[PDB]
RNA sequence: GAAACUGCGAAUGGCUCAUUAAAUCAGUUAUCGUUUAUUUGAUAGUUUACAUGGUAUAACUGUGGUAAUUCUAGAGCUAAUACAUGCUUAAAAUCUCGACCCUUUGGAAGAGAUGUAUUUAUUAGAUAAAAAAUCAAUGUCUUCGGACUCUUUGAUGAUUCAUAAUAACUUUUCGAAUCGCAUGGCCUUGUGCUGGCGAUGGUUCAUUCAAAUUUCUGCCCUAUCAACUUUCGAUGGUAGGAUAGUGGCCUACCAUGGUUUCAACGGGUAACGGGGAAUAAGGGUUCGAUUCCGGAGAGGGAGCCUGAGAAACGGCUACCA
């Protein structure tokens, strides 16, 4: 190519966006944004093939021009603008605010939240780094820039961001012990406690975690992301907590609240 | 010592000129970076000329006093 | 005898200040490569100038490191080292021996003949060839 | 042409300014503050393990 | 017509690689700016990005820092008298980096005459007496300043940057140059 | 609201498999080796003003050439978020140069300089743990004797890293002369002062879409191809030029190197590579131009403007047909 591309084809889009293989060719590209492409869900499958709201394209962009969405409490108008991990939606008009929490399959799940809990969102530190004249500010996995950090605030950590303006509330260090969220991987969607961190200089580090229910897996560590300590999770968790249930069991509860 | 320097005989016709023309240099406002490095050129150079010629650059310079 | 060449062999922005003459020998920067790579004694105190070695020079050891055996050593400051390995054919269920030459950069800190066991980390291109430089010696 | 309108937007971003380096400002001597009281805890600590 | 890719070139082994692909213009090469002492002539070129670099086509005058003074005066340059690369471009007098140039010491003397009053209001005389101490320089630097031309060094790149600055050599770099001499 | 200027796009998409045998491609690494329009978040009291020019033109009026083309010549006009210029805003601190009283332990009116961008030189960026004596400079203090404590420094496995500071430099930048909607608040009642919700621009950093190079392993037939590469760069060192940047990528001087019976080099390929498809009980054997990913091309070579992004071809120029 000569250039960036602009264009996806629906087999090419992200699996767990769960699109039709056969309503059409093309599926919507996220453009850029605080989130990267293959982690992101745009708004437009949100507001159709999620909440149903729309029924195509067309009426997405009618809702969006009417700037009835918000994301982090700003008004977006781009139909296809990359929401994604921690990122609050809010619809006035229907009074209703949404957390973009994955599940246990590893999708995108429509979590609805109070609006008090809507008031803020956690980050992953990023980077820690010296700006220009000398002042201290810190990068999050949203691409979000907070300048005058509390010193002990250090890579991998989480930071609460209230949304009105932008500071950190409180912050969360990664440590043993604490509760995470697996944000990559296979084991996409799981909550679990911290147990041990390998370290490899030089190379990808690793973290075991346990679950509730005594399961342990190992993760890299660029896919873990604290939320809180243990029993005390700083937001709200989608139904099934994050724990990874058998197939047979599945089957089971299925067949149980059928 | 330069090559295309003012020959001494030619110094004091030139020198007036080249003392007035400086000075309104130096009075220009030495406000931006490129203008700031200006001013520096401007005082810069009074060593370059003889004592008596920067004698009288300071004479223009405490004459509207 | 270090300054054997045209241009005069100087570590970038290391500055000598000949007015205060506070100590006979010459500032000499240095630094550690990491991963537990000793730096030797001879590069912090040496003479020697050279821009590619990991502990004097500018280049970086980044990636992977590898172990290799010295098969020659005719050129000036690098080395050519051959790793070998077994292919696995699966139809005859049986392995093969094969070979590969990667040339290496080797500071000039390291004595290396041909034979002994040379550990290796990768950096930036420092050559047409050159992607490696010797990091331990054995 | 000199309208109310431009003298307004010029108005408007003179105040702009002032007021960003003004907050500015507030948010580096707050820093400042929260350094020093760490510094002066973590050097009560030395003290104490001497 | 200038390229920088490595495929037209022979593999290791010594094999003659096939042309994979037609020239990109992601690894281009331009004809080089040979500068001169002269009146300044710099034109500027369009490069990768909107970034833009300066060619010094022409150029007579420097920055200059004197690192042990640790001062940094503009000074003509005289002329090249020695290049480590090769010697045709001290023939023809070409300007680029590490070449060794003859700069007037005027603007240098000077300020060491301002500085330290001595040669090579009471105001004056206190800081003249303070500084006193670290008045006494290197006997080559001493000899070269009665000459009126010191051997400076370039440490910018002309035919990138657009500028001439250096370095005035000094202790063995001004030595082992002058044994080059 | 035609036309035109301006901005943006046209480098996506679609098509084909000619070339390509460690090349592409697959998996896996790296940028402490570099560019990045746009999106997202930060970020710039340090720069006639009740607001500067044609250093200017299109569209348009009018006069014309050619057989012909998305051909255009002269003259007359007129705009900008085009082009080119150019001010207006707190205090303090610090560092220089310093008239002058005075010979002190000196002091000191004043005059200057500081944001960013580029270039260079230099400095800081500490630490495995404890105590003293002096030389020089020289600062706070008291009980005039001597005393002098809490004294400042982030990140990485690793850096000349982030950042800061000193001295200068620049055909050298930037720091809003832009636009919509609306008419609130103070009064000394002035078309006085102040003021909201947005759009579009703009330096730098980070993020994102990307780009470039890059580490390890893996390709069918051929030994009746056994030595190849090196004069005209082949292997490596040094310095420079160029590049967005590393690098024989190229230049100058140097050495004589580099690959190979563990199959180099040369030749054939009805050779784009892979996910995959067929068969088979299993091993294997064959197919994969062809719905997705990546690469290359637009009749064949060569070379470029523009632009963040092209060696573009529904962009341009030559040559060959
Ligand atoms: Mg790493
Ligand atoms: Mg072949
Ligand atoms: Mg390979
Ligand atoms: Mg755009
Ligand atoms: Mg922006
Ligand atoms: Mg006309
Ligand atoms: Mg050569
Ligand atoms: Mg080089
Ligand atoms: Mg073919
Ligand atoms: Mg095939
Ligand atoms: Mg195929
Ligand atoms: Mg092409
Ligand atoms: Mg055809
Ligand atoms: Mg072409
Ligand atoms: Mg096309």
């Amino acid at each position: 190519a000569r250039g960036p591309k602009k264009h996806l084809k629906r087999l090419a889009a992200p699996h767990h966006w769960l699109l039709d293989k056969l309503s059409g060719c093309y599926a919507p590209r996220p453009s850029a944004g605080p989130h990267k492409l293959r982690e992101s869900l745009p708004l437009i499958v949100f507001l159709r093939n999620r909440l149903k709201y729309a029924l195509n394209g067309r009426e997405v962009k009618a809702i969006l021009m009417q700037r009835h969405v918000k994301v982090d409490g700003k008004v977006r108008t781009d139909t296809t603008y990359p929401a994604g991990f921690m990122d609050v939606i809010t619809l006035d008009a229907t009074n209703e605010n949404f957390r973009l929490v994955y599940d246990v399959k590893g999708r995108f799940a429509v979590h609805r939240i109070t609006d008090e809990e809507a008031s803020y969102k956690l980050g992953k530190v990023k980077k820690v780094q010296l700006g220009k004249k000398g002042v201290p500010y810190v990068v999050t996995h949203d691409g979000r820039t907070i300048r005058y950090p509390d010193p002990n605030i250090k890579v991998n950590d989480t930071v609460k961001i209230d949304l009105a303006s932008g500071k950190i509330t409180d912050f969360i260090k990664f440590d043993a012990g604490k509760l995470v969220y697996v944000t990559g991987g296979r084991n996409l969607g799981r909550i679990g406690t911290i147990v041990h961190k390998e370290r490899h200089d030089g190379g990808f580090d690793l973290v075991h975690i346990k679950d509730s229910l005594d399961n342990t897996f190992v993760t890299r560590l660029n896919n873990v992301f604290v939320i809180g300590e243990q029993g005390k999770p700083y937001i709200s968790l989608p139904k099934g907590k994050g724990i990874k249930l058998s197939i047979a069991e599945e089957r089971d509860r299925r067949r149980a609240q059928q | 010592n330069g090559s295309q320097s003012i020959k001494a005989e030619d110094e004091k016709v030139v020198m007036p000129y080249v003392l007035r023309i400086f000075f309104g240099r130096a009075q220009v406002p030495p406000t931006s970076g490129q203008k700031r490095s200006r001013k520096i050129a401007v005082i810069s150079v009074l060593p370059n000329f003889k004592k008596p010629y920067i004698n009288d650059f300071l004479s223009l310079a405490s004459e509207r006093l | 005898t270090v300054q054997s060449e045209r241009a005069f062999q100087k570590q970038p922005h290391i500055f000598n200040n000949p007015k205060v003459k506070t100590s006979k020998r010459t500032k000499r920067w240095y630094k550690n490569a990491g991963l537990g790579f000793k730096t030797p004694k001879t590069a912090i105190e040496g003479s020697y100038i050279d821009k590619k070695c990991p502990f004097t020079g500018l280049v970086s050891i980044r990636g992977k490191i590898l172990t290799g055996t010295v098969v020659s050593t005719k050129m000036h400051r690098t080395i050519v080292i051959r790793r070998a390995y077994l292919h696995y054919i699966p139809k005859y269920n049986r392995y093969e021996k094969r070979h590969k030459n990667v040339p290496v950069h080797v500071s000039p800190a390291f004595r290396v003949q041909v034979g002994d066991i040379v550990t290796v980390g990768q950096c930036r291109p420092i050559s047409k060839t050159v992607r490696f430089n010797v990091v331990k010696v054995s | 042409l000199v309208t109310p309108q431009r003298l307004q937007r010029k108005r408007h971003q003179r105040a702009l300014k002032v007021r960003n380096a003004q907050a500015q400002r507030e948010a580096a001597a707050e820093y400042a503050q929260l350094l020093a009281k760490r510094l002066s805890e973590r050097k009560a600590e030395k003290a104490e393990i001497r | 017509g200038i390229s920088r890719d490595s495929r037209h070139k022979r593999s290791a082994t010594g094999a003659k690689r096939a042309q994979f692909r037609k020239k990109r213009k992601f690894e281009l090469g331009r004809q080089p700016a040979n500068t001169k002492i002269g009146a300044k002539r710099i034109h500027s070129v369009r490069t990768r990005g909107g970034n833009k670099k300066y060619r010094a086509l022409r150029i007579e005058t420097g920055n200059f820092s004197w690192a042990s003074e640790g001062i940094s005066k503009k000074t003509r340059i005289a002329g090249v008298v020695y290049h480590p690369s090769n010697n045709e471009l001290v023939r023809t007098n070409t300007l680029t980096k590490a070449a060794i140039v003859q700069i007037d010491a005027t603007p240098f003397r000077q300020w060491f005459e301002a500085h330290y009053g001595q040669t090579l209001s009471k105001n004056a005389e206190r800081k003249w007496a303070a500084r006193a101490a670290s008045a006494k320089i290197e006997s080559s630097v001493e000899s070269q300043f009665s000459a009126g031309r010191l051997y400076a060094c370039i440490s910018s790149r002309p035919g990138q940057s657009g500028r001439c600055d250096g370095y005035i050599l000094e202790g063995e770099e001004l030595a082992f140059y002058l044994r080059r001499l």
